[PDB]
């Protein structure tokens, strides 16, 4: 029963990040040095959520998807404020992310050293989002293997590139390895510049919150603590540190953060027709990043649906092929949004600080209920020490890492602190039955067919 | 609770209504073809930028001259085999080259006696010498090493009958590529006969071993129609003459004797040293080193200097010192002869720790000639100023792009703008921030108006701005 678990989990796991985060994590890295450590211990911290969160997994069941066990403990405050925060600003810029690496990692075989013009990567960009907003949608039926194909040709490129990488590292490849060439600090090393590199190997490590799902609604785990977090987490660590290697073996340091791409350069510097095989299969795996994220969020959408919060009238059954339509919808605008303002390493930043303060939130409620509750029925074995590693780490990152930038914390804690008002005129006053509120039923055909 | 019933749903779907649906369909199917076609036409339209000229080893980083190796190191360990020891502090420059000495055997003019085939025991050994191509070629740095028949007597090249003193030196051409090493030096051309054609064969001799070789040709003349005929045939040779060795010390004369050797050439590779083999110290006046750094280190091609440049060592300032052979200091203990002397604001050790040295300029200048594109490769074209200021622009097609300013004179100079000489590409703008002065009275990283420039007497700018479409 793990083979199928660790294939859900592993694909949930790996996506783009792999591609966009090693220059960033370079340039605020300070040299070649502690990058590896960085995504490293990227993989530890998400290693102790993760088994926090399985704890919480095999703990008293209630479904609901992520937004369920902070409505149930710690009040239905925070989780309106989480359920908020998710639908605004970790899914809709993560997709946003997501189409814009797209666009950019298609439009540079067409220039090499050459920067593209940015209104043709938005486009490109826009355009790849409306294809996937309509290929989830309609027809369902042979999406799910839509989507394998894609994630297929994700284990073919990112196989061959470990391929690439372990036959060449035996030609005496020690070059930008060891210390003697791979100790050059072209910046000073900085400890705030290295949270805000290690801010990228987070949102490479990405999709742990949604291992949640299908954990529990599968086959029994009759205290099977190890395997969901053993399974997933060193291989993907080591993966992912080899492949950095691999990207190092063959570059000097300078050439991998004097471009906005990782790959494609990869590919020009040897071989010579794997360099045209290789963008293509790049832009599978990443439509199937996007075409996941767009599956998860839409189990979002049902869930807070079922709820009656986040306005009940969104995510039904439309005629025959039960699709959310309406989600959809609403979807694509939050990235609209996006696509006619935005960049690409800010909003890197603003997510991961985003979804790091959300599993941050989740983790202190937890232990809170920890510290309150001497009842029920805990299946797992108790731990004790590694949740509160977990917090104290997490509470230095919040604080260390405040001092970056205030342009994007305060604007993302002000639209956090922007949920309270409507949900105490929410919760307290749509009792009142309003010509609006009465009326609110008569858009169900006038906004869809 | 907004649930409306399915069948009200159902008998409210009415075909006109799925009209409708149809229809927004088709359209949303056209706003995505038209955003597809609107991303072909916008990406066929683009402008092509040009392409990486391929460039070879020698054309990234500067060269670095070594005259003689017991004098680079010191009496006692002035062997050659301890070399490899100071490859670290090399590498610190910088500098992507090496010339080395003429490490034959010639006593004093004698033909039968020299033989270019063997290397004399004074210095090393074949093994030493192995060694020392094995180290160079474990870092990043070529090693060139030069031919003269007579490194001892003031008749430098033999001035018996010629063909003798031909063939030995043209195996010793493959002898010495099929040893390891790249490139070679020759000085003293003027003290030739039909060196043209000689010039000619041996560089054509190269280019058929190989394409990264090299050869630098030296000759003392200053004359623009000698350094052509000297060039008449040979495009590609690398050559290092006296033709900046003039008095001048006024911007309008150098900007006159800059663009005429460039015009005369063409747009082609040459190289920029100020001597012959001699240091910029005792050939110019010890106040103006701070920006010749600067202008050697930026013009277009490969920059030559001597050893013992980066610290600005003099000869004529200590006394009971050779001009020929300059000894290299160290530390306070390389000169055991006149104790006190020395100090600690000419010495490596001192000089690295100074952001405001010599030293420091050159490593500061020296991380942006190899790393890099626009000044590397790039174009140059100046600006018609008045007095005697110099100014020019470097510019890739696409890349960031660097301005130079330069004062030559005794007094205060204005900003001496000038503009519309340029292409609409190359054109400039009036905010740019600091990125390099020779004395420290500027705050690096602070755009400044370019019509307000405050330069003192001996000093100059290096500034720096984005790309502006
Ligand atoms: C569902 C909804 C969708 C909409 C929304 O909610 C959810 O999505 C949210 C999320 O997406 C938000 C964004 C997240 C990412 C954010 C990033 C942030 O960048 C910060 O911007 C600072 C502004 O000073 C600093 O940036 C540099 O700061 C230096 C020192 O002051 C300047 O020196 C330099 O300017 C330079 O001047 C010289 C020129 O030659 C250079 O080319 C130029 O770079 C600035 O760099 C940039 O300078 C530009 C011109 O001055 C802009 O200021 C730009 O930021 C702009 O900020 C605007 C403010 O909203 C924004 O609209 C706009 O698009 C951005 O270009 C800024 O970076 C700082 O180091 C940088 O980190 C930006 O400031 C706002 C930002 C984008 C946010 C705007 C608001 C959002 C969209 C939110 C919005 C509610
Ligand atoms: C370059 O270096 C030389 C040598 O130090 C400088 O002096 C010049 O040396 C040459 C040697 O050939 C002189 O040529 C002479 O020609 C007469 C012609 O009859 C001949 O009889 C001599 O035996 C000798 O060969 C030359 O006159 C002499 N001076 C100049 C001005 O060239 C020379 O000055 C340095 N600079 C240049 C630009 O050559
Ligand atoms: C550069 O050298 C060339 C050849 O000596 C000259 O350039 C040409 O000069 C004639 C006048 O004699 C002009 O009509 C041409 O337009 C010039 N062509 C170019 C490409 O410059 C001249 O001596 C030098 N050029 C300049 C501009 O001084
Ligand atoms: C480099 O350091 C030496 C150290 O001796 C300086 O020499 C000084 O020269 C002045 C000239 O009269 C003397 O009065 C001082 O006594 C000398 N010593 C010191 C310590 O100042 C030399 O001037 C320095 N170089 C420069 C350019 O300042
Ligand atoms: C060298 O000279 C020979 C003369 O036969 C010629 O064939 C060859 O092309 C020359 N080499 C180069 C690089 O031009």
């Amino acid at each position: 029963g793990l083979l199928s678990a660790c294939t859900i989990i592993i694909g949930n796991i790996i996506g783009s990040g792999i591609f966009i985060s090693p220059k960033g994590v370079l340039e605020h890295s300070g040299s070649v040095g502690l990058a590896l450590f960085v995504w490293v211990l990227g993989g530890g911290v998400t290693a102790l959520g993760s088994l926090c969160y399985a704890e919480l997994g095999v703990a008293i069941p209630k479904s609901g998807g992520d937004y369920a066990y902070v409505t149930e403990i710690f009040g239905g405050l925070a989780g309106f404020l989480l359920l908020w925060s998710a639908v605004l600003i970790m899914y809709p810029t993560s997709l946003a992310v997501i189409s814009m690496t797209f666009s950019n990692y298609v439009l540079q075989p067409v220039f090499p050293n050459c920067i593209p013009p940015t209104t043709a990567s938005r486009v490109l960009s826009m355009a790849c989002l409306m294809l996937l907003t309509w290929v989830n949608s309609s027809s369902v039926r042979w999406a799910t293997r839509i989507q394998d194909m894609f994630t297929g040709g994700k284990l073919l490129a990112l196989s061959l590139i470990i391929g690439v990488g372990l036959l060449q590292i035996f030609q005496g490849h020690f070059e930008e390895l060891r210390p003697s060439n791979a100790f050059a600090f072209w910046m000073t090393p900085s400890v705030g510049h290295l949270a805000l590199a290690f801010l990228q190997g987070s949102f490479a490590f990405s999709g742990w919150n949604f291992l949640n799902y299908v954990t529990e609604e599968m086959v029994d785990a009759r205290k099977n603590l190890p395997r969901a977090i053993f399974i997933s987490i060193p291989l993907v660590t080591f993966v992912y540190t080899f492949t950095n290697i691999a990207y190092f073996t063959a570059m000097s340091p300078q050439e991998l953060l004097s471009s906005n791409a990782v790959a494609v350069t990869f590919g020009e510097k040897l071989l010579g027709y794997f360099s045209w095989v290789m963008p293509v299969s790049v832009a599978l795996s990443t439509f199937g990043g996007i075409n996941g994220y767009l599956f998860t969020y839409s189990r979002l959408c049902f869930s807070g649906a079922r709820e009656g919060h986040l306005p009940s009238l969104l995510a039904m059954i439309h005629v025959r092929h039960c699709t959310p339509i309406p989600a959809l919808l609403v979807c694509c605008g939050a990235t609209a949004v996006i696509m006619l303002v935005g960049d690409t390493y800010t909003l890197i930043n603003y997510v991961s600080f985003i979804n790091y303060l959300c599993y941050g939130v989740t983790i202190l409620g937890l232990l809170l209920l920890r510290w309150r509750r001497p009842a029920l029925h805990r299946p797992i074995k108790v731990n004790l020490l590694i949740p509160v590693a977990y917090l104290v780490f997490w509470a230095f990152l919040l604080v260390f890492s405040f001092i970056s930038e205030p342009m994007v914390c305060g604007v993302g804690v002000i639209i956090i602190l922007t949920g309270v008002p409507i949900f105490f005129l929410g919760v307290f006053w749509r009792s009142k039955p309003k010509c609006v509120h009465r009326l609110t039923e008569s858009m169900t055909h006038w906004g869809q067919e | 609770t907004g649930l409306s019933k399915e069948e009200l749903l159902k008998v409210a779907g009415s075909p006109g209504w799925v009209r409708t649906r149809w229809a927004l369909l088709l359209l949303f199917w056209l706003g995505w073809l038209g955003m597809l076609a609107g991303a072909v036409v916008i990406i066929v339209r683009a402008p092509r930028c040009r392409e990486l000229p391929a460039q070879k080893w020698w054309h990234t980083g500067a060269l670095y001259r070594i005259g003689d190796l017991q004098a680079f190191q010191g009496h006692g360990a002035g062997n050659l085999a301890g070399l490899k020891g100071r490859l670290d502090y090399l590498s610190s420059l910088k500098v992507k080259g090496l010339v080395l000495g003429p490490i034959h055997k010639n006593q004093k003019d004698d033909v039968a006696q020299t033989d270019l085939l063997q290397i004399d025991p004074n210095f090393g050994s074949k093994e030493d010498f192995d060694s020392l191509l094995q180290s160079a070629k474990k870092k990043s740095i070529r090693v060139i090493l030069d031919l003269t028949p007579n490194y001892r007597g003031e008749n430098s090249w033999f001035s018996t009958q010629v063909d003798t003193v031909a063939t030995k030196v043209k195996d010793a051409l493959e002898f010495w590529l099929q040893a390891g090493v790249d490139g070679f030096q020759v000085r003293d051309i003027e003290n030739l006969k039909d060196a043209s054609s000689f010039l000619a064969e041996w560089q054509n001799i190269t280019k058929g071993f190989s394409e990264d070789r090299l050869l630098i040709a030296g000759t003392n003349s200053s004359d623009l129609q000698q350094i052509l005929s000297l060039l008449e045939s040979n495009k590609d040779l690398l050559l290092t003459s006296s033709y900046l060795s003039d008095s001048g010390s006024t911007g309008e004369h150098t900007k006159s004797l800059v663009t005429q050797y460039l015009n005369a050439t063409g747009n082609r590779w040459c190289s920029w040293s100020l001597s012959q083999a001699r240091l910029l110290t005792s050939f110019l006046p010890a106040q103006l080193l701070r920006l010749y750094q600067l202008m050697l280190f930026t013009l277009p091609g490969t920059p030559v200097f001597s050893y013992g440049d980066e610290i600005g060592l003099d000869a004529a300032a200590l006394p009971g010192q050779p001009m020929e052979a300059p000894v290299m200091l160290w530390d306070e203990s390389s000169f055991p002869d006149i104790p006190g002397a020395v100090s600690a604001n000419m010495t490596v050790k001192g000089q690295s720790e100074d952001p405001g040295s010599l030293l420091s300029l050159f490593r500061r200048l020296s991380d942006q000639r190899s790393k890099e594109r626009s000044l590397l490769h790039g174009d140059f074209h100046a600006f018609s100023a008045g007095p005697g200021l110099f100014s020019y622009i470097r510019h890739w097609d696409q890349n960031e792009r660097f301005l130079v300013v330069l004062n030559f004179g005794d007094v205060g100079l204005s900003a001496g703008l000038q503009a519309s000489d340029l292409p609409a590409s190359a054109s400039l703008p009036a905010k740019a921030d600091l990125l390099l002065s020779t004395q420290p009275g500027r705050e690096e990283g602070s755009p400044l108006e370019l019509e307000r420039l405050k330069l003192e007497p001996h000093e100059g700018l290096l500034l720096r701005f984005p790309y502006a479409a």
